[PDB]
């Protein structure tokens, strides 16, 4: 049983699109110089050589945004069928969903004030 | 024990062996009498 | 439809938002008050819908019979006491207050939902609200390594146990066709089977993590040491009450009231819990660790409470749990009030306190003694009513064993009184030499100690309560 | 001496036994989440073996 | 005995092999970055398995949340805590594994013994395609409390993580 | 394509997740296994929904709530792990043994 009708192109196209990179890239090794491996493998630090140690001094400046993104991105999945069923539902489900959205906005304001 | 130091100065009474063969007699005495009593 | 059973919950929910908004605008407000006000208003809203109307269901996803009223009011009182404790305890540490009470009220709303639920999805979501809030509050003071370690370990363990519960719930949806309800689930499958037993056991694993039963206990000791203390005070009482309400309302009603092997499993867990907590707390030096293993043993007493379902074992659980609320909150108020002033340390530093602060001594002594089953005191009546019920049905080994483990637990409950009373001024510790000698805490301690010292003889008014509550569960 | 040793020691031994039991059972609690991961789900699955 | 049911079968077994291999890669590989990317692969393969089972919304949501957001969060948190993975072995490093293995294996067999013993109710009716309007109806007819309450769940989780990872 | 092997595949993910849950050395590598367990349960639910209860899908909604809560809980877990990395400066989970 398969009622989705609209697939059997997704599969083959996932195949052909997973096959364009591997094939345009395999049509490069057949015609290209080989490796040149001594000093062309070094790492680009603007002409000079890297200093050493090579750490990053990690920060939450990019973690916290992923955190709040996970929150507000889980949230949207609760809204697509709401919008799509808003024809059938009508009232008392808009009143009941603006609660969801208002508590979301409270979370947004919390993250905003910090 | 070491607290019982008076005219009660019997030496061979605190050893574990003598305590054992004293408790044997006392327990066997009460046991012979409880068997005598039931029957 | 029928939001009237829901009012209490959403009422508390309202103030959650409020206690963030005033905390987002002012950053220093009087939020400790009127949270008490809304919790009192909730417990007041419980009376009009206690017995005046009949039991009703929201949509079938939520039922509000007297049992749910009991557990909801209980968890609300636990949150109230924990707030009254934690106001000037969390302020002593360099941390906020608004997010704290927000999370505490959120856990409270979750546990007040889960006591009246009969549907799988909603059970899981409420359980996860309470669990995640606990995961946070365990690590809210991240300046210490042990707090964060406990929060990590508690989070990971609880996530795994919840996933097991969730697998079992998936199976129970699977079996009997669709049915995500609970009265309809134990309605289309009504016979012993392998998969039903697997689902049973996984749900037992999910619940025992909440009610601290052994071998599902290893989180309680480490977490109760590491975590903030008033967090633990809410955690034990509220998480247990939610767990036991879940146990009844799942195993009895939604799950099955046929495959009654779970009684045997709870006998095993209660036996092990009594034998473990009361024995291993006897070898400790910290209070919070001792209280953890105590809580395990008290859970074992409760578990023999409701393993004998005859309309009195369940009632005995309910009463003893109401009573353990007061008792344990009083003990935690006393250890808070000691750890604030100068001490901030373990059992051996309580010595010689009867000269400095006699009020705290009265409080903690009465609470600890009630936990061990001492006469006139409420815990004694709770334990003897447990024994009455569990003996009436025919469990003979459990009664003797629980009695014996209470006789064992009195030892480590009396060590603290040996310290606080017997130890003379020639044996004070360094902490008590320089002891000096807040308001909401004192009034809470009084309101708690008078209860645990008077709510044992004044018992008929709240045995009628519980026996009115427990007409509803099948048996 | 039979009273102070053969009678008293036998019952004080009860306290000794239920003390050393507590001293030696806490090692079950070892401070390892993986040991709980073992004796949580292997703590059960014995409860299924004598069930069905 | 058909071409349309054959593609479903071949795709299903391919996706299942990918899932198993990538999960074993998550769990066995010493390096953890490879494990994170293979975890993303597991998520994609499971989202492709759901489509065979007439669930498209939840499939797109798994591709949108887990691999999209959570996996990125893990790929941040992992370089937050990389220090050349200098771990010295313990003597019982094998022992624990063995225990886990047999325990885990038993569970599988036990679960398998259920899955092949119980008479499932196959319910021969064609499923419904509109698996998104129906979920909208269920969020406001049956499962409304979880909607309204997961709201405050997400609020509380934000409030928690924001004040547990904050640098101070 | 049958319900039986779907259930078996989910149980195999469950087994593997337990193996990674007990075998783990790191602390971020445990949430990965937990997420695998949650995926397995979702898979069981979707199978039940397709075969057993189709005309009103009811397990798909429950899987939506599952992926929701799992995302939130993973968020909170990584937040805790970021904090323990501040103090102990590692994630070797066998160094978090504060009991003997």
């Amino acid at each position: 049983v398969f009622v989705l009708s609209g697939y059997e192109y997704f599969l083959g196209f996932l195949i052909i699109c997973s096959l364009v990179p591997v094939l345009a890239l395999a049509a490069s090794a057949l015609l290209r110089p080989k490796s040149g491996r001594m000093i062309r493998l070094t790492t680009y630090e603007s002409g000079m050589e890297p200093i050493g140690g090579a750490w990053i001094q990690f920060n939450v400046r990019y973690y916290m945004f992923a955190l709040v993104f996970v929150i507000f991105d889980v949230e949207t999945v609760f809204l697509y069928p709401w919008a799509v069923a808003f024809h059938q539902l009508g009232l008392l489900a808009f009143i009941e969903a603006l609660i969801f959205i208002a508590i979301l906005v409270v979370a947004l304001v919390y993250a905003w004030r910090k | 024990a070491t607290d019982f130091r008076a005219i009660m100065k019997f030496d061979g009474a605190d050893s574990p062996a003598m305590i054992a063969i004293s408790a044997v007699l006392i327990l066997g005495f009460i046991a012979g009498l409880i068997w005598w009593a039931l029957h | 439809g029928t939001i009237l059973p829901e009012t209490i919950l959403i009422v508390t929910l309202l103030v959650v938002l409020l206690a963030d908004l005033i905390q987002g605008r002012q950053a220093d407000r009087w939020t400790p008050y009127f949270a008490i006000v809304g919790l009192g208003g909730a417990i007041a809203t419980m009376i009009p819908l206690w017995t005046q109307p009949a039991t009703i269901s929201f949509f079938g996803s939520f039922i509000s019979d007297h049992l749910s009223l009991f557990f909801r009011g209980l968890i609300a009182l636990s949150a109230l006491g924990t707030i009254l404790m934690s106001i000037r305890y969390v302020e002593q540490t360099g941390s906020s207050l608004g997010e704290f009470m927000t999370i505490l009220l959120t856990a409270t709303v979750g546990g007040m939902f889960i006591a009246g639920a009969q549907e799988l999805v909603f059970i899981f979501v409420a359980l996860e609200t309470l669990s995640i809030a606990s995961y946070l509050l365990t690590g809210y003071t991240k300046r210490d390594s042990r707090s964060n370690e406990a929060a990590l370990k508690y989070l990971l363990i609880g996530a795994a146990s919840s996933a097991i519960f969730l697998y079992g719930s998936s199976l129970l949806y699977g079996l009997s066709g669709g049915h995500t309800q609970l009265p309809a689930i134990a309605q289309a499958l009504s016979s012993e089977s392998l998969g039903l037993v697997v689902a049973l056991v996984f749900v037992i694993a999910g619940i025992s993590f909440k009610i601290s039963a052994v071998p599902f206990h290893q989180w309680t000791p480490d977490v109760y040491e590491g975590a903030p203390t008033p967090v633990v005070a809410f955690l034990s009482v509220g998480s247990k009450a939610a767990g036991f309400a879940l146990a009844i309302r799942f195993l009895t009603l939604a799950f099955p009231s046929v495959t009654d092997q779970w009684q045997l499993i709870f006998t095993v867990l209660a036996i092990l819990s009594m034998i473990l907590g009361n024995v291993v707390a006897l070898a400790q030096t910290s209070m919070k660790r001792m209280l953890a293993y105590s809580s395990i043993g008290q859970a074992g007493f409760v578990m023999i409470g409701f393993v004998v379902g005859t309309e009195a074992g369940y009632a005995s659980m309910l009463f003893y749990l109401l009573v353990y609320l007061f008792m344990n909150l009083g003990a935690f108020t006393c250890v808070i009030l000691f750890s604030l002033r100068t001490g901030t340390d373990q059992i051996s530093e309580y010595a010689g306190l009867y000269q400095k602060d006699p009020l705290l001594t009265l409080g903690l002594s009465l609470c600890l003694l009630s936990l061990g089953g001492i006469p006139p005191l409420a815990g004694f009546f709770g334990k003897i009513y447990l024994f009455w019920a569990g003996w009436q049905a025919g469990a003979y080994g459990l009664v003797l064993l629980g009695l014996l483990t209470s006789v064992i637990s009195i030892y480590y409950y009396i060590r603290v009184v040996k310290m606080m009373v017997v130890k003379e001024p020639q044996e004070m510790s360094e902490a008590v030499r320089n002891y000096p000698e807040l308001r909401p805490l004192q009034v809470g301690l009084v309101m708690t100690v008078i209860a645990t010292s008077l709510a044992g003889i004044l018992a008929n008014p709240l045995f009628n309560l519980v026996n009115t509550a427990v007409w509803d569960v099948p048996q | 001496e039979v009273d102070y040793n053969v009678v008293d020691g036998v019952v004080n031994l009860t306290g000794f036994v239920t003390m050393v039991t507590g001293e030696g059972l806490k090692y079950l609690q070892n401070g390892r989440a993986q040991f709980y991961a073992l004796i949580v789900l292997l703590a059960v699955l014995g409860f299924v073996i004598f069930s069905v | 005995m058909d071409l349309a049911t054959l593609t479903q079968t071949i795709t299903f077994f391919a996706l299942a092999a990918a899932v198993i291999i990538a999960a074993l890669g998550v769990v066995l590989l010493d390096n953890v970055v490879y494990s994170a990317f293979l975890l993303g692969g597991v998520f994609l393969s499971i989202a492709g398995l759901y489509i065979l089972m007439n669930a498209d919304f939840v499939s797109a949501a798994q591709i949108l949340i887990y691999v999209g957001a959570v996996n990125v969060l893990i790929l941040f948190a992992i370089m937050l805590v990389n220090k050349r993975e200098t771990y010295t072995p313990v003597p019982g490093r094998w022992l624990r594994q063995g225990g886990a293995a047999v325990v885990s294996l038993g569970v599988f067999a036990l679960l398998t013994k259920m899955i092949l013993q119980t008479p499932w109710q196959l319910s021969s009716v064609p499923p419904t395609p509109d698996s998104i309007t129906t979920i909208g109806q269920h969020f406001f007819s049956d499962f409304l409390l979880p909607f309204e309450l997961a709201s405050v769940l997400l609020l509380m989780a934000l409030i928690g993580a924001v004040v547990l990872a904050r640098r101070e | 394509m049958q319900l039986t092997y779907v259930l078996i595949l989910a149980a195999l993910l469950f087994c593997i997740g337990i193996y990674g849950l007990v075998t783990s050395r790191n602390a971020v590598r445990v949430l990965m296994s937990i997420e695998l367990l949650l995926n397995a349960v979702n898979l069981n639910l979707i199978g039940f929904a397709n075969y057993l209860d189709g005309q009103q899908i009811k397990g798909q909604v429950f899987a939506v709530f599952v992926i929701t809560v799992a995302a939130a809980e993973a968020a909170v877990g990584l937040a805790i792990i970021l904090a323990i990395y501040r103090n102990r400066d590692t994630v070797d989970m066998e160094k978090f043994n504060l009991l003997k």
